[PDB]
């Protein structure tokens, strides 16, 4: 329970152990970033509403946020202040300070402990299997394990559940909801289910790719078929010219 | 244990149900995505506005489904044919009445 | 000079024609492809229903 000024975002829900360069394009929200660096380098990122807020408002922030930390405090005075943050862990939000720039008297790190390590490690292994085939199958992303395997000291499965969910590109509203989830494997089941849904989309892509390839092969084959007819009919074309000549 | 395993299997079954149901609408999304990149823009979201306006208003689920069937009946000729014209009119009628 | 300039103009034009034709052709191809697997593929059936 302490004051850390909340940096507004457009819609990106910062998840724990996810290094994110936050592009703060609003001049009304850059002051929150400057106060976050001036606030003992202790950022409390609380995500805005799932639609990108036209005006960052205290009630547009959810009851859950993340206590991030300044990672690379380089200066970009271009209007779109890019701050490279990484959420330490998620925390719940009690009350706010009016803005912009938005602030809130957030709380201490509210995490879920790694409980029932057997089933939890089993589902994390299944999730890492689904995520590894997500990385090696979905060519649309090609995101390496350089933000998931990069974190190893905090082997909390909630941290990995929020990192793997971050690595994929479904809707960030579900990332906000999973950040508010209190069940360790329901987070894991949610990420694994969204990854299975994405792989379903991917195999749908493979199915429709097979359909379009057979259809174009069919069109090509009919085209060759007609030009044979034209190579089988043109056989007597010269004789027609002969009869159409002196004859 | 048997009840919990049955519950997880049923939850998984409903999960594949809703995922494939969403897959159908992702196919619909990609088809309308094709319509925009080709010229014409589906009459600048003609049926796209129609479908959303029908299913932004609260329907019984049967109404939504039969509306989708009547919608996809607009793969037809529409130049006096009482199979797209009456479909257009019926679609607009389901679109406009309050619910 | 200008005749060859419009030769280049129609050269980039004709390449855009082929690009456009390939893209149009391809686009209508995968919409046929998506049409092969749809509930709305059968939803068109009226007297068949």
């Amino acid at each position: 329970r302490l004051e850390l000024p909340v940096i507004p975002l457009r819609n990106t829900v910062i998840l724990p152990h996810t290094t994110t360069p936050v592009d703060v394009g609003r001049a009304k929200s850059k002051r929150a970033v400057e106060e976050a660096m001036g606030a003992d380098r202790l950022i409390f990122l609380v995500a805005q509403r799932d639609p990108e807020v036209d005006d960052p408002a205290p009630d547009d922030l959810y009851t859950w946020g993340v206590q991030a930390v300044v990672k690379q405090a380089m200066r970009l005075p271009d209007g779109t202040l890019q701050v490279m943050v990484e959420a330490r862990a998620r925390a719940q939000v009690t009350d706010y300070i009016p803005g912009p720039y938005l602030r809130a008297r957030g709380e201490v790190f509210s995490e879920i402990f790694p409980i029932d390590e057997a089933v939890v490690r089993v589902l994390v292994e299944e999730l890492k299997e689904a995520f590894e085939k997500y990385v090696a199958n979905h060519k649309s992303l090609r995101l390496d394990r350089y933000q998931l395997e990069a974190v190893k000291g905090t082997s909390d499965p909630a941290m990995l559940a929020d990192t793997i969910a971050y690595h994929a590109t479904w809707t960030v509203a579900e990332k906000q909801e999973i950040l508010e989830l209190t069940d360790l494997e329901a987070r894991l089941k949610k990420v694994l289910g969204l990854l299975s849904r994405d792989l379903e989309r991917f195999e749908l892509d493979k199915r429709v790719a097979q359909r379009v390839k057979e259809q174009m092969d069919t069109n090509q084959r009919e085209y060759y078929l007609r030009e044979q007819m034209k190579a089988i009919q043109k056989e007597l074309g010269g004789e027609d010219g002969l009869s159409d000549l002196e004859a | 244990l048997e009840r919990f395993e049955l519950d997880k299997r049923v939850a998984q079954r409903v999960k594949e149900q809703m995922d494939t149901n969403q897959r159908e609408y992702y196919l619909r999304e990609q088809m309308k995505a094709i319509q925009k990149e080709l010229g014409g823009e589906d009459g600048l979201s003609d049926l796209e506005a129609l479908r959303k306006k029908i299913e932004e208003v609260g329907m019984p689920e049967a109404v939504k489904t039969k509306a989708l069937k009547e919608l996809d009946r607009l793969e037809r000729m529409q130049q006096g044919s009482p199979e797209a014209t009456v479909a257009r009119t019926y679609l607009d009628w389901l679109t406009e009445v309050p619910w």
